[PDB]
RNA sequence: UGUACAACGGGGUAUUGUAAGCAGUAGAGUAGCCGUUACGAUCUGCUGAGAUUAAGCCUUUGUUGUCUGAUUUGU
RNA sequence: GAAUGUUACCGCAAUAGUAAUUGAACUUAGUACGAGAGGAACAGUUCAUUCGGAUAAUUGGUUUUUGCGGCUGUCUGAUCA
């Protein structure tokens, strides 16, 4: 299941994706190689929208979701948003999210059960999410990191976070979301391993820069096998 | 449309904190008798650290500019502009020093430099 | 599509007209041509221009199935409201 | 720097050398000068054009003696392997040589860029430029053999290994044509001659291979004969300074069959006297072409000199052959575990009490079957289709129309989006006469009312 | 460094005439049909269409992208006769020229200068050798068909129905496309007076190239370092190539300037009208771009002279919207009802 | 001597911002009597009104006036 | 401005000048080559600096609309216009 996967010459593979539990998104640009490469580990399951957001190919970061919907920037274009419900499945919702804040994969990180959200977050946009999710939401902070999603990355199974997490706040964090949390690595020591990268319960995908030890903590950790 | 010419005097953009670096340097400038190099949004170019960190202070390092200020006409029709001229610094590679950043960043600077996007939560 | 109403003049802004201008606010500001964003950033409030819509507003001057099934909606509202607005004009010349 | 400086410019010979900067200097400076010109003038050229000439030699030999490896201090290992290769003494005399010569070249142009600028007639600033390219030429020419040797030892140098010895290394040593070759091919994903001569491979060809995660590099080495440390060979030499300076153990082949005509005496006294180089590296032993001996059907004389060998603490005796590399896996996990065990040496969810899930991975993933690229019976993978449609240059992506809707129809109809008003997208949801039936009452109820008789 | 320009553009003294000759036309296929290879037309004004493009491996492919557009009024034409050249060691010489005697107003004061003060003695007396059973228009066929191996055919622009009105009308050569001469002098007397329609020799996405005047400026004639020891601008004919067509204005009707998207039912007539234009009420042909000149130039369109494969050329366009805004000022609405629902009922309304 | 021409005003479209005056006498306060009476900034309706009405934006089957005045050239 | 008996239209060209330039994102590529470090270009698309030909719808300065409304002081006896 994890196996390796580069964007055209960039590591950030979660930049220009976001793969979640039931759909995945991916740039329109560049070529179907991502595609195609997506489309190998997911098989057809479901649907891999080829979708931007605001016209940017950073969709990955800009939006963000789990198995009962997805939520998208305000920012995102009628055409996107008419793209996105007519190509998501029936159960995930969409909305137009008024809130100041607009990178909600940046900003914003959960799983099917547990979602984080910047503790600055409005009251309606944090119900909103809520509701959409079904999940628990609580204001936490990674070591003082104001990017939650920027460095953090949660599953259904354990998590990963950068290395600057200090032991005491990687124990809190673990004992919040109640999932196994270990300080791994990945792109060769890279930070940004909540945002270059992406995982679910049974995929997980990085940039070749992941050398075979990170590769072994992921699937470790993630219980991939 | 560029953005700032040689030595403005633009602020910083990073968490980490600094009064102001100074653009010695550019990098694909359109070296041009009388033109001199101009700076734009999302070009990567090498500025000094005119005042900041102690450490920071009197060394070249690569600057990402994520704020223009000035109207500049994007494939998009509308001439939109910033409040004031910003940048974050990075490595050659785009490796910001900064765990986070300050205030907006824009769409163009955004698409170029991937990690600078995964630094930001206010995207446009 | 997603044409925006300047938030001053509650004018319509057409794509490729206007300015959309942005702070470290966060917040877009949107002018459907110079003068419209001259008077916000001298922090004139809508309510002292007699020409703004907000004025007009608070003064009490002027107070593919689915598709098809709304093309009769638009024309309907846009009569009605037309007519309300007349309606109103009228009693306004007293 | 370190990790082979092949990038020296590989330097032309003397002649060539100086026939090119003599080119050089013709055409990069300006040649047709007269009598009648000013006498500042032509001096001014003739001192320009013999400046650029000393600055280009200056830059040349700068540009030589940097590129150099910088032998000294560089490392005890690669300085060692140089001297054998090269003879440290030799090319650090022609360094020397060409540093001596560069800085006459220095002194030399000098002098005549000083005493260039009294002369009077132009002839006599022609004759000093004449004498100080011949004095060039002159100092240059003595340097043909340092140039000419220095250029060898840097088409040999460029092609030597590349590798760190504080790093994780284990290597394969012991008697030639024992298949020590052979087992470094196998082991590791490294292509090298295994012809059956006792100098098979000459060079100290590296191989690298991986386990726990973890890159192991190896070196080879044809080993050492008799050898009582007087009368040694450079390329015994070489095997011995590695052997010397490098980390943890290497493997000691022993070949224990009618191959290698060396009496079993003669080769246990070879790591016998070879002792000293096990100070701490903890060394194995590994028994080669075990296929065609067996050596539990030994003699109980020869099985008393395999005997000896375990007596010297920190050694083991594992079998291995080359016909068949089954092996060669548990050689090279008992080596890892070694330089593990030697490297390390020299030094939650918390269950709060109401989080209830399951593993959500969906049932289409569960029962899907697994994918195979290169079978030919397999998905689409319209990555193929784009291929075909000549790539991303043309291929014009059409997701679009093969998303999921309540008909086929809604796939290819096009979305006005705009009516003549503002979007529809505002005010578009199902049943829209919930705004229009209140409509013609509203209609009525305002005609009606006498605002407008 | 470069110089003021290029050299081979200079010097650039004042074009002989307003309108552009043709320098050369496109290669005679004989294989295609009697097409025609260019067309003469006035240009109203300019405009901004925004849409997307199908563009694989751009940054903004799926993208919606606005981009300059220009309108070029081109009415009906008919074709007033046909020339024939032969190929000659001093180069293509004429041979003769046919005319319908079936000649409009317009050509007629095109002809002359004071039409007013003209005696109007049209070629009424030559006409009176055609009125006739024939036999001479027979021989002029017969001898452009034993010789003039190439055929050019004339055109009158209908200066008339322009918007702009005018009384006098240009003309100008148009070559054919068509098989052996014997096929393009059967076809250009076959349709002699008739009408001829533009979107028959243009379609969609199709590249072409024009010529046109740039806008005069007037005399245009420091530093004491230009010699060694041992003054107009504007006002000239230029070239320009690479036009991609967006769509076929067939301003006869309704609709054109609304898309299948937008569907705002509406005419491309600016609000108000084009500045220094009239109102477009005929066909008319949308491009991309600028084209030189200014309004009530007349422009010749070319389809490069040349067939391009290039996937520029190859790639639709899609248009979601054009704009019609007023030009006239600081536009805000793109019809006059979408002006009274801002503004509501005014004086002038009660 | 014909959609003939130019002007007039309108319409369409834009620039700017609520026109002279009238009135609801509404009315911050100034002056008399010792809270009230006279004057009245300012708001409100005529009035997104007025002016520009491109002097260099388009139309005018509506109104007005004219459709005349000189000179040169020959196979 | 005499050309060529007169006028106007259409065109050919004898002749003079000549221009485009350079770089990069992918595809092919993390494949050939590589024990490792590192790593292409041959095809097609897509972008970019300078320069050449043009403008004029979008954007900055330049304002003789004296155009709009107003501000300081003077004048037709403050105010009319
Ligand atoms: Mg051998
Ligand atoms: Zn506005």
């Amino acid at each position: 299941m994890a196996t390796r996967t580069q964007f055209e010459n960039s590591n950030e593979i979660g930049v220009f994706s976001k793969l979640t539990n039931t759909y995945c998104l991916v740039a329109v640009g560049g070529s179907e190689n991502f595609y195609s490469a997506f489309e190998a580990e997911l098989g057809d399951a479901i649907p891999i929208v080829h979708t931007t957001i605001a016209g940017t190919r950073i969709i990955g970061r800009m939006t963000a979701g789990n198995r009962r919907g997805l939520l998208v920037p305000t920012q995102t274009t009628d055409q996107e948003l008419q793209h996105l419900r007519n190509s998501l499945p029936d159960s995930v919702k969409i909305q137009r999210v008024e809130e100041r804040l607009s990178a909600l994969g940046n900003v914003i990180c959960c799983n099917d059960y547990v979602a984080l959200v910047h503790p600055d977050i409005d009251r309606e946009t944090e119900e909103l999410i809520s509701d959409v999710l079904g999940v628990e939401v609580f204001r936490q902070t990674i070591s003082g990191n104001i990017l939650v999603g920027s460095y953090c990355s949660l599953s259904n199974q354990g998590g990963l976070v950068h290395p600057q997490t200090s032991v005491q706040d990687q124990e809190e964090l673990s004992s919040l979301l109640q999932v196994p949390l270990v300080a791994g690595t990945v792109n060769r020591g890279s930070s940004v391993v909540g945002a270059g990268m992406v995982v679910n319960d049974y995929l997980a995908v990085t940039g070749l820069d992941t050398t075979a030890p990170e590769l072994s903590v992921i699937e470790s950790i993630f219980r991939l096998q | 449309s560029l953005g700032l010419p040689v030595g403005a005097i633009m602020n910083c953009a990073d968490n980490s904190g600094a009064r102001n670096l100074y653009i010695i340097a550019v990098k694909g400038s359109g070296s041009r008798l009388n033109r001199l190099p101009a700076a734009s949004l999302g070009d990567m170019v090498m500025a000094t650290v005119k005042k900041g960190k102690p450490e920071l202070r009197k060394k070249v390092m690569p600057a990402i500019v994520v704020r223009q200020a000035k109207s500049w006409r994007r494939r998009d029709g509308v001439f939109l502009y910033f409040e004031d001229n910003a940048g974050v610094i990075a490595n050659p590679k785009g490796e910001m020093k900064g765990s986070a950043i300050t205030g907006p960043v824009g769409k163009e600077c955004a698409d170029l430099w991937p990690r600078v996007a995964s630094n930001s939560g206010v995207v446009v | 599509m997603r044409i925006y109403q300047c938030h001053f003049c509650s004018s319509p802004c057409y794509p490729g007209h206007g300015i959309m201008f942005v702070r470290n606010d966060a917040k877009e500001f949107r002018f459907c041509r110079s003068k419209c964003h001259k008077a916000f950033k001298q922090r004139r409030n809508p309510r002292k221009l007699k020409w703004t819509k907000a004025f007009r507003k608070a003064a009490g001057k002027e107070l593919r199935e689915l598709v098809a099934t709304t093309l009769k909606a638009m024309a309907r509202i846009e009569e009605i409201r037309q007519k309300r607005e007349r309606a109103f004009y009228k009693n306004r010349m007293r | 720097m370190q990790l082979s400086w092949k990038d020296i410019p590989t330097v032309a010979p003397a002649n060539d050398l100086l026939d090119i900067v003599l080119n050089r200097t013709q055409r990069k400076t300006p040649t047709v000068i007269r009598p009648g010109f000013k006498i500042t003038r032509i001096r001014a050229f003739y001192m320009r054009k013999v400046k650029y000439t000393g600055e280009g030699f200056v830059e040349k030999f700068e540009d030589i003696l940097k590129g150099f490896p910088n032998i000294n201090d560089v490392h005890p290992f690669h300085r060692d392997l140089m001297d054998t290769l090269y003879e440290k003494n030799h090319y650090k005399i022609s360094l020397a040589a060409i540093s001596r010569a560069k800085s006459l070249v220095e002194q030399v142009a000098r002098d005549y860029v000083r005493l260039l600028k009294f002369g009077q007639s132009l002839f006599q600033c022609k004759q000093l430029k004449r004498a100080a390219l011949g004095r060039m030429a002159t100092i240059v020419k003595k340097l043909r053999d340092p140039l000419a040797y220095l250029e060898q030892v840097r088409q040999h140098i460029g092609r030597l290994p590349s590798i760190d010895p504080n790093t994780r290394t284990l290597l394969i040593c012991g008697y030639p044509n024992v298949g020590k070759s052979s087992f470094l091919r196998c082991i590791t994903k490294s292509d090298v001659d295994v012809q059956p001569y006792a100098f098979t491979t000459k060079s100290l060809y590296v191989g690298h291979f991986d386990y726990k995660y973890l890159r192991f590099q190896a070196i080879d080495t044809p080993g050492i004969l008799d050898r009582p440390t007087e009368e040694m060979n450079n390329i015994e030499m070489q095997s011995i300074y590695a052997i010397a300076h490098l980390r943890s153990c290497v493997l000691y082949f022993m070949d224990l069959s009618e191959q290698c005509g060396f009496t079993i005496e003669a080769q246990v006294k070879l790591f016998h006297s070879i002792k000293p180089l096990f100070a701490n590296k903890s060394v194995m032993v590994v028994i080669n072409k075990t296929d065609i001996i067996r050596p539990e059907d030994l003699d109980e004389e020869r099985a008393q000199l395999l005997e000896s060998v375990k007596e010297v603490p920190g050694v083991e005796i594992m079998t291995s052959s080359c016909q068949l590399e089954e092996n060669v896996m548990e050689v090279r996990n008992k080596a890892c575990e070694k330089l593990l065990a030697s490297r390390i040496e020299n030094k939650q969810p918390q269950a709060r009490d109401d989080v209830k899930r399951t593993p959500f991975i969906p049932e289409s993933v569960k029962n899907l079957k697994k994918y195979d690229p290169e079978d030919p019976n397999r998905r689409k993978l319209a990555r193929d289709i784009e291929a075909e449609n000549g790539g991303a240059g043309v291929f014009n992506v059409n997701l679009k129309d093969k998303y999921l809707l309540e008909d086929d129809e809604w796939k290819n109809d096009i979305m006005p989006e705009i009516l003549d008003g503002k979007n529809v997208y505002d005010f578009l949801d199902p049943e829209i006469a919930a705004k229009l039936q209140a409509l013609e009452e509203e209609e009525e109820k305002l005609e009606n009312e006498g605002f407008y008789n | 460094a470069p110089r003021h320009g290029h050299l081979g553009f200079l010097p650039r003294k004042r074009a002989a005439s307003i309108r552009a000759r043709v320098k050369a036309f496109p290669k005679d296929d004989r294989s295609k049909p009697v097409a025609l290879t260019s067309f003469l037309g006035y240009k109203a004004g300019m405009t901004t269409i925004v849409r997307d493009l199908d563009r694989p491996g751009s940054k903004f492919h799926k993208r919606e992208v606005v981009e300059a557009v220009t309108v070029v009024d081109t009415p009906p034409v008919v074709v007033v006769g046909v020339v024939g050249y032969v190929e000659t060691p001093r180069g293509l010489r004429s041979l003769t020229t046919v005319w319908a005697e079936h000649l409009s107003d317009e050509v007629k004061r095109r002809f002359y200068k004071n039409w007013y003060k003209s005696k109007k003695k049209a070629f009424t007396k030559y006409s009176a050798k055609y009125a006739q059973d024939g036999a001479g228009i027979e021989r002029e066929l017969a001898r452009i068909k034993k010789y003039a191996s190439v055929v050019r055919v004339l055109v009158h622009t209908q200066i008339r129905k322009t918007p702009l009105a005018q009384k006098k009308a240009h003309l100008a050569e148009i070559q054919l496309n068509g098989g052996s001469i014997s096929e393009k002098v059967d076809w250009a007397r076959e349709h002699f007076e008739k009408t001829v329609a533009v979107d028959s020799v243009f379609e969609q996405n199709e590249m072409i190239d024009a010529i046109a005047v740039t806008k005069g400026h007037g005399f245009e004639g420091k530093v004491a370092c230009i010699g060694a020891w041992h003054g107009q601008r504007g006002y000239h004919s230029r070239t320009s190539i690479n036009h991609k067509i967006y769509r076929v204005g067939k301003g006869d009707d309704e609709a054109n300037g609304a898309t299948s998207f937008d569907r705002t039912k509406k005419t491309i007539t600016p609000m108000g009208g084009f500045v220094h234009y009239g109102e477009i009420k005929n066909d008319f042909i949308m491009v991309k771009g600028c084209i030189p000149g200014n309004r009530k130039r007349i422009v010749t369109l070319r389809k490069s002279l040349y067939t391009n494969t290039s996937r520029k050329a190859l790639e639709e366009v899609s248009l979601k919207w054009i704009d019609t805004a007023s030009k006239f000022g600081k536009g805000r609405f793109q019809t006059p009802a979408e002006k009274h629902a801002f503004m509501g009922t005014l004086k002038k309304d009660l």
